[PDB]
RNA sequence: CGCCGUUCCGAAGGGACGGGCGAUGGCCUCCGUUGCCCUCAGCCGAUCGAAAGGGAGUCGGGUUCAGAUCCCCGAAUCCG
RNA sequence: CGCGACCUCAGAUCAGACGUGGCGACCCGCUGAAUUUAAGCAUAUUAGUCAGCGGAGGAAAAGAAACUAACCAGGAUUCCCUCAGUAACGGCGAGUGAACAGGGAAGAGCCCAGCGCCGAAUCCCCGCCCCGCGGCGGGGCGCGGGAAAUGUGGCGUACGGA
């Protein structure tokens, strides 16, 4: 085996895997930001009932570290409703308002009628 | 080849080894047995090697 | 057989031992300023302060730079009486060899510094090699004739000033010469001459 | 400015929340002193620091 | 309905998570009244179900950690959650036995040399 | 011009609140805090001031986990036990 | 305590195609996976630094008491 | 060329540990002034003090004489009274300044390397058995793996010891 380059260019070694002899932590954290804690609750102001009659979308207070991938999949658990798109944005009070706006069929204000707000 | 410095470092200290005047004491080392003695030896010394545990 | 290798290690003048002194420190010279060496150069040396070969004890190699303490100020300009205008020729109060066994009790903060030796020197460098002991391996923390060290009365032995070198600094010791250090140390000499007893009746 | 960052609306959102007078069911209370709200802030006068 | 700590030891993991995802929703639709304007009977009500939902995670991680340290009763390397968790310098100590271990040297002076007791005539 | 006049060139700061200890004394540039030198593994204090000791110590915040340490050492830290059950 | 230093006293690449061996999941056909060697590999220095520099890709009309290239309608467009 | 040792040296999210930062009245190691005094001031003084850096503990440090003495001798360390404002230092100015002995509080000693003797008689780690199990140990097995002859354990250390 001959010295091709000039340049001694370490060796690359055997690397194994992690098999630890016991796990530190006894149990997985449970996921606290679960599909409840992720929606607060909704907002009854005529800028969201004008949104809910006209623009058939609803308005929630969610958390503030959800994602809109999460309140999408997190309403379709709660409440089973598909989604056509979320719109997040963080108030000057901290919490962030999402603007939910339902599937076609789907119809807001007879979503709204049975969660209870209306 | 630029060598580690390891290597290049006992590379030519058995250089030093050859520039620097080894006083005898040193250089009485280098006249050890042979290769024929050696093989003989060994094989005296093999009939009395400690027991193993 | 050990006192062979000592009273050749005290013939420093000779012919073999200025050789091996030299290619000692020449190679030395070479490597880092501080890393581990894999075995005790002088054995009879570390077995006379403390080294016992089992597990857990450790040398490191290290080497300092010679010569005084440059006062670190400006250009010239030590503002203050002409007393002090002294920065080339002043001396450091602690010795080289305390200070390789504290820049190893640094570098390596888990392990406990015992002792240390000198291994060899130029004009520009002093070589010491320090006996670290693991305090948390079983070889020490049974055995119990070495279990002492493992307490935390023993953390850096050598930034308290309490190893052989570093105690050969502080001018302790028994006697007419000692004076400035009855008591704990200077600082507990000092407190007591220097402190007002004043009794509750006078 | 317009360009905040989310630390920094968040910190103004506690500090507009902390901005608001004593309730009104407070000074029945029994071991009671506030007659009023002294923390207040007017956004003329003091600058939030910052 | 008063739910005691109690009467929730014995129940399952499933049916203790049902009764989670029960109260979970109670708490929606409380946090949703307290949006629309309710009674103070139901607004009332969200101490008692946050306290209740406290009550149901507690047992369960309660039943939980209890399992764990008893599949590692008897084992070797535990996890840092179920070693005895007190002080760093306590826990960095010696044992109780390399405290009450002797040399063989002083296991024959304690021997040999015996602390006697006596006493003198005044 | 030294006074009013250039009173009002003052619009870019130059420290911010710390990650470390809150105060507003991160010098943007230097990027280092000036009121715990934050970059720095140790908090910065000096015997100088010693009230901004006593402004920050070990009893200025919420000792989580002391004020629970100075309950549990005046029983030797005992664990894993409980009271015995009614 | 730390400071100097940014290619300088360094074994500084954990990557790729092909091949051989080995395992795996299924139309176990034929691709994909990861384990081991063989072959090949330059670089130039971790990282940070611009809401005015570089930087693919959205326009019309309607609508609010306060928001619109962001909401509604209608037309497009980039990247994967 | 290959193979196998040993030495020296790298690579791991390798199995299992350890450190880091805070507090800081007291304590240990270094660094270290100038106000002020001298009726000025420069050596001295302030002062090994203020500030600075590092390291701990509930105490720390010191500690069983390479000691004090000059006696009819004392006998580890630390502390108090006294020695003593003494001996001594010092532009012998300003000022600075111990120790021995003695009376008390307390009271405790020891251990290595080395020199020799012993079949390395020693230690750590993993797998399995039974127990103990919330300060990770006790006993048994493993032609299980290592450390170590470049020196582990027992006797033994200046009071002598084998
Ligand atoms: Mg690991
Ligand atoms: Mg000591
Ligand atoms: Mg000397
Ligand atoms: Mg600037
Ligand atoms: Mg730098
Ligand atoms: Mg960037
Ligand atoms: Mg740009
Ligand atoms: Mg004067
Ligand atoms: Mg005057
Ligand atoms: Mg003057
Ligand atoms: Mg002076
Ligand atoms: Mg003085
Ligand atoms: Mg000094
Ligand atoms: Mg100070
Ligand atoms: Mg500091
Ligand atoms: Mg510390
Ligand atoms: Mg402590
Ligand atoms: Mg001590
Ligand atoms: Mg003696
Ligand atoms: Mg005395
Ligand atoms: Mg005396
Ligand atoms: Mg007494
Ligand atoms: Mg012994
Ligand atoms: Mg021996
Ligand atoms: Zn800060």
């Amino acid at each position: 085996k001959i010295r091709t380059s000039p340049t001694f260019r370490r060796p690359k070694t055997l690397r194994l895997r992690r098999q630890p002899k016991y796990p530190r932590k006894s149990a997985p954290r449970r996921n606290k930001l679960d599909h409840y804690a992720i929606i607060k609750f909704p907002l009854t102001t005529e800028s969201a009932m004008k949104k809910i009659e006209d623009n058939n979308t609803l308005v929630f207070i969610v958390d503030v570290k959800a994602n809109k991938h999460q309140i999408k999949q997190a309403v379709k658990k709660l409440y089973d409703i598909d989604v056509a798109k979320v719109n997040t944005l963080i108030r000057p009070d901290g919490e962030k308002k999402a603007y939910v706006r339902l599937a076609p069929d789907y119809d807001a204000l007879d979503v709204a009628n049975k969660i209870g707000i209306i | 080849v630029k060598w580690p410095r390891y290597i290049r470092l006992q590379r030519q200290r058995a250089i030093l080894y050859k520039r620097l005047k080894v006083p005898p004491a040193i250089n009485q080392f280098t006249q050890v047995l042979d290769r024929q003695t050696a093989t003989q030896l060994l094989k005296l010394a093999h009939k009395y090697r400690p027991e193993t545990k | 057989g050990y006192k062979y290798i000592q009273e050749l290690w005290r013939k420093k003048q000779s012919d073999v031992m200025r050789f091996l002194l030299r290619v000692r420190c020449w190679q030395y010279r070479q490597l880092s300023a501080l890393h581990r060496a894999p075995r005790p150069t002088r054995p009879d040396k570390a077995r006379r302060l403390g080294y016992k070969a089992k597990q857990g004890y450790v040398i490191y190699r290290i080497r300092v730079r010679r010569g005084g303490r440059k006062r670190p100020v400006p250009k010239g300009a030590t503002y203050g009486k002409p007393v002090h205008h002294g920065v080339n020729q002043l001396k450091f109060a602690r010795s080289l060899q305390s200070v390789a066994e504290e820049r190893a009790g640094r570098h390596c903060g888990a392990l406990r510094v015992l002792n240390s030796y000198w291994v060899g020197e130029d004009s520009t460098y002093k070589f010491f090699e320090v006996i670290l002991i693991d305090p948390f391996h079983k070889a020490i923390r049974r055995n119990p004739d070495t279990q002492w060290i493992t307490k935390p009365v023993h953390k850096h032995r050598e930034m308290r000033g309490l190893t052989s070198a570093g105690r050969k600094s502080r001018g302790l010791g028994k006697g007419h010469k000692f004076h400035h250090t009855i008591g704990g140390s200077r600082r507990a000499a000092w407190r007591r001459r220097n402190t007002l007893q004043l009794h509750r009746y006078r | 400015s317009s360009h905040k960052t989310f630390r920094i609306k968040r910190f103004l959102a506690k500090k507009q929340k902390q901005n608001r007078p004593i309730p009104q069911w407070i000074w029945m209370k029994t071991g009671n002193k506030i007659r009023y709200n002294s923390k207040r802030r007017h956004w003329r006068r003091t600058k939030l620091g910052l | 309905a008063k739910i005691k700590a109690r009467d929730l030891r014995g129940k399952k993991k499933e049916e203790l998570l049902k009764q989670l995802d029960d109260l979970k929703v109670e708490l929606s639709q409380l946090r949703v009244a307290k949006v629309t304007g309710g009674a103070a009977s139901k607004l009332s009500k969200i101490r008692v179900v946050r306290k209740s939902i406290a009550r149901v995670l507690t047992v369960i991680n309660q039943t939980q950690k209890e399992n764990l340290r008893k599949f590692y009763k008897g084992k070797k390397y535990k996890p840092l959650d179920l070693r005895p968790k007190k002080t760093r310098a306590m826990r960095r100590r010696l044992n109780k036995h390399e405290e009450s271990l002797k040399t063989k040297k002083q296991q024959r002076k304690e021997r040999l040399y015996p602390l006697r007791k006596y006493a003198v005539k005044a | 011009t030294k006074g009013t006049s250039s009173f009002g060139k003052r619009r870019n700061k130059t420290h911010t609140l710390c990650r470390r200890c809150g105060s507003k004394a991160y010098h943007l540039q230097k990027s280092t805090c000036g009121k715990c030198g934050y970059p720095a593994k140790r908090k910065r204090k000096y015997n100088w001031s010693a009230k901004a000791k006593r402004r920050n110590t070990t009893g200025t915040g919420r000792m989580r986990h002391l004020k629970i340490v100075y309950r549990r050492f005046r029983h030797g830290f005992r664990e894993g036990t409980t009271p015995k059950p009614k």
